[PDB]
């Protein structure tokens, strides 16, 4: 089964260079009915194709951005990357990297996306704040507050409590800086015997924490 | 360039109703459409390659037809997990280009929210600011008001409101609302209430704490 995962910086300055990459698990790059692409999203717009790249290295660009886009392929680490040059703001995007067929307009797998920021800012952990709960069914939460830039990943439990979890957008504060809450609701009858911990990574910061909401 | 024109932009349609999305070409591109899904925070995922052939794994209840500059998309009874926003993608001579979207959102019963308030933690008032948040759960529709109320005061311009996307499962909506104070205005006052009118509801409903107890 054939997977993709994208690494690279989320956070570029003006001018500067994006630089991704894509490797391929589960398969191999090297096959000659597959191209690999790259495809990003502005936040809140649509879809637009970079380019692709074929094992042999013979690649399609999207003519709006050939001047300033590379996609070269490593067939010996099953890689594919990506180069824009001289980004600015309205390069802040979340890039994919997907497979291709050609013709059919066919892109199957997908990358996770890789949220990517423009911007000369300065990288700021979050903060992270119990949402206490105070009461059949309890709300309690994690307030994470004053980071940049996008994004931060919540989960409870280390993933093992979903059910019930709202992870709300996050925020853009006067400052500039972002904050948003995790909240779910448990059963009242579980709070002094089940622990409930919320965990917040922000890859930007390599920053990851874990609170403990507890009944104040 | 070869330009996809995707309609409509948004639409609202009942469980098991047929929802139906057209997709333009600006000139043939014989059958080199494909047709995608994209849930929220996640990857777009191919629903149909060559304008009419369903994807591995897809259910049946979705289809493409078409060929040429006129496009279809159609699911015969939509179902809850399928609220996205779909994409029309062409790649006729090697150009490729999207459709600009369309918002598929799940028409359901009124649901009143669930409000909770949260008071300020005790390590943040360390920092010098206080945060209040309120929670409204689980509501339908999205329209919702929420006010603050410090002492019984209205508050204006010092707090923010986040609202996550229609649910997969209950095609509800979840909203947020963080008052934000400083600490020397937090400890002036004793009541901090949040107020919510929503359709759902026979009439507002407050919930409030004491600073303390």
């Amino acid at each position: 089964q054939l997977q993709l995962q994208e690494s690279g910086p989320g956070l570029v300055k003006p001018s500067e260079t994006l630089s991704l990459t894509c490797t391929v698990s589960g398969g191999s790059i090297s096959s000659s009915s597959y191209y690999w692409g790259w495809i990003r999203q502005p936040p809140g717009k649509g879809l637009e194709w970079i380019g692709s790249i074929y094992y042999s290295g013979s690649t399609y660009y999207n003519p709006s951005l050939k001047s300033r886009v590379t996609i070269s392929v490593d067939t010996s680490k099953n890689q594919f990357s990506l180069k824009l040059s001289s980004v600015t703001a309205a390069d802040t995007a979340v890039y994919y990297c997907a497979r291709e067929i050609t013709m059919i307009a066919w892109f199957d797998p997908w990358g996770q996306g890789t949220l990517v920021t423009v911007s000369s800012a300065s990288t700021k952990g979050p903060s992270v704040f119990p949402l206490a709960p105070s009461s059949g069914t309890a709300a309690l939460g994690c307030l994470v507050k004053d980071y940049f830039p996008e994004p931060v990943t919540v989960s409870w439990n280390s993933g093992a409590l979903t059910s019930g979890v709202h992870t709300f957008p996050a925020v853009l504060q006067s400052s500039g800086l972002y904050s948003l809450s995790s909240v779910v609701t448990v059963p009242s009858s579980s709070l002094g015997t089940q622990t409930y911990i919320c965990n917040v990574n922000h890859k930007p910061s390599n920053t990851k924490v874990d609170k403990k909401v507890e009944p104040k | 360039d070869i330009q996809m024109t995707q309609s409509p932009s948004s639409l609202s349609a009942s469980v098991g109703d047929r929802v139906t999305i057209t997709c333009r070409a600006s000139q043939g591109i014989r059958n080199d459409l494909g047709w995608y899904q994209q849930k929220p925070g996640k990857a777009p995922k191919l629903l149909i390659y060559a304008a009419s052939s369903l994807q591995s794994g897809v259910p049946s209840r979705f289809s493409g037809s078409g060929s040429g500059t006129d496009f279809t998309l159609t699911i015969s009874s939509l179902q809850p997990e399928d609220f996205a926003t779909y994409y029309c993608l062409q790649d006729y001579n090697y150009l490729l280009t999207f459709g600009g979207g369309t918002k598929v959102e799940i028409k359901r019963t009124v649901a009143a929210p669930s409000v909770f308030i949260f008071p300020p933690s005790d390590e943040q008032l360390k920092s010098g600011t206080a945060s209040v948040v309120c929670l409204l759960n689980n509501f339908y529709p999205r329209e919702a008001k929420v006010q603050w109320k410090v002492d019984n005061a209205l508050q204006s311009g010092n707090s923010q409101e986040s609202v996550t996307e229609q649910d997969s499962k209950d095609s509800t909506y979840s909203l947020s609302s963080t008052l934000t104070l400083s600490k020397a205005d937090y400890e002036k006052h004793k009541v901090y209430a949040c107020e919510v009118t929503h359709q759902g509801l026979s009439s507002p409903v407050t919930k409030s704490f004491n600073r303390g107890e």
